DNA sequence: ATATGAAATATTGCATAG
DNA sequence: CTATGCAATATTTCATAT
């Protein structure tokens, strides 16, 4: 593997440090050259100083371990999340589409890919609620590994998402709390625990199970304060307004609610998500 | 229910 | 070493996996129980492949590497973080301390310490500005490296707003242009950056630099809104407000500001903050 | 100048 | 299912050369 | 400053054993 040599040697050229310097207490000046060369994989200790020593994140010299172009790819990845985020389905359905075409091997960013050109591909109704769930299902078969290790969990949020709105409000439940309970296994990413119980909360309320609804959506403005997030704050604060309407809770606590909404939706720019908020 | 799902 | 190899086996045994199970596709499984007796350092390759299979972040393996209580320690840091956002320096100052006089070696860590304790010391006028600067850039003078890449650049910003508070706006200046300029070479914390450009911007404003500090803000209000942290939001927004108003735009405008700033600080329940709202 | 600097 | 000796591979340090 | 032979260390596999 010459990628990750290179990559050393041009962050080390970047930070103006000879190979003698960067091997100091670390290693031989001999040994990095060797590293930079190709000819050797690091050890752990190693790569934990080369990497400490040039201020870069360890991961960084994973990520490049074998696969090309990651920098762009990444930016790639960026791009379409926010997109996603916008939900500018069309853009995403095109970007992705025209970087699936290059037929390039990397196992997950393809999966990355493909994910996201399905969801793209239903939301646009090209292809039907019960062909798009089969082929995620089938990425998830795939028993892909790879750097991000949420990846499974964001294709599971999607299908689960499309059986709760496609009227499979007990299979998509079912499968949001499957999610949840992987996520306490793994490290935080409490980010996307709130995108899931945003999700949940609005699948349980669709199932008329209001007190549950809230219950969901309050434990994720919770979650989201506390982490200092906006992405879904605006979602959930609507959300909750919805559940305080059918609970009957007083016209004043139904209307701070939407009008919390309304406030991120409007310093956050959310053009489409104004319209819901229609006599209220 | 006019807020979408989030993906 | 030990502390590695019985970390991947909790996790393996966790995950209800075999050696033979885990090494599939990965390396031999005399090798896994190499790696878990702590007989061995392993390769890239088989880190990698074991770190995906058991979906763990490869950092958390190196974190693990070298010194104790690493999980405890990450909770402590995170709570003594959440404090300081919330300028409870007492607290952190009687926390840190008795963390501290447990004498444990663990450079990193250690240095955490030292930062927050001093720069609590300060702000509780337990010790004078100029002792706390000189004892900050004497961990700087460490020239640590350790797994958080920008320690040095948080202990930095400490160092500039203390300049800053205490007349001497132009070293605080400078020194934070300095930090902006280290930043876009190391990878994205946009968070970090967002701190920065607003304590500059508190800077230039007290320097009587009012465009500038409104530049600065309504940059830091723009990353802030692309990356949906609020974790800065209702000081930049009041910060936009202050300069707004020495520029003498409209009271409308003026207005929009500070009201953006009391919502923030409501739901936020950023209650101190509340105070500096009045007559406006 | 009420606001504190954020450290 | 795990662990260990012994052989096969792979790394790193030291001397030295361009 | 970097690179390479060669010796010294380290890791990994394969064959077994408990
Ligand atoms: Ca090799
Ligand atoms: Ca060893």
């Amino acid at each position: 593997a010459e990628k990750l040599g290179s990559e050393i040697k041009k962050i080390r050229v970047l930070r103006g440090l000879t190979q003698k310097q960067l091997s100091e207490n670390i290693c031989h000046q001999s040994e990095v050259s060797r590293i930079e060369s190709g000819a050797v994989y690091p050890s752990m200790d190693i790569l934990q100083g080369i990497a400490a020593k040039l201020q870069i994140p360890i991961i960084h010299f994973y990520e490049v371990l074998i696969y090309s172009d990651i920098e762009r790819k990444k930016q790639f990845k960026d791009q379409v999340i926010m997109l996603c985020k916008q939900k500018r389905y069309k853009e995403i359905y095109n970007k992705v589409w025209n970087e699936l075409k290059k037929e390039e091997y990397h196992p997950e960013f393809q999966q990355f890919l493909q994910w996201q050109y399905y969801v793209a591909a239903y939301v646009l109704k090209k292809v039907d609620y019960e062909y798009c769930i089969l082929e995620l299902k089938k990425l998830l078969n795939q028993q892909l590994t790879g750097i991000d290790v949420y990846q499974n969990l964001y294709i599971e949020n999607a299908i689960a998402n499309i059986y709760a709105e496609n009227g499979y409000l007990k299979k998509g439940i079912d499968l949001f709390e499957q999610i949840l309970k992987q996520l306490e296994a793994l490290h935080d990413n409490e980010e996307f625990d709130v995108k899931v119980r945003y999700n949940h909360a609005k699948a349980l309320y669709l199932d008329s199970r209001y007190e549950e609804s809230l219950y969901q959506v309050n434990k994720a403005i919770e979650i989201s304060c506390r982490i200092n997030s906006m992405a879904l704050i605006g979602q959930l604060y609507y959300q909750r307004g919805e559940c305080l309407r059918k609970l009957e809770y007083e016209e004043a606590e139904i209307e701070d609610a939407y009008k919390k909404a309304s406030f991120f939706f409007d310093i956050l720019e959310m053009h489409a998500y104004k319209e819901a908020l229609v006599n209220k | 229910a006019d807020l979408p799902f989030e993906f």
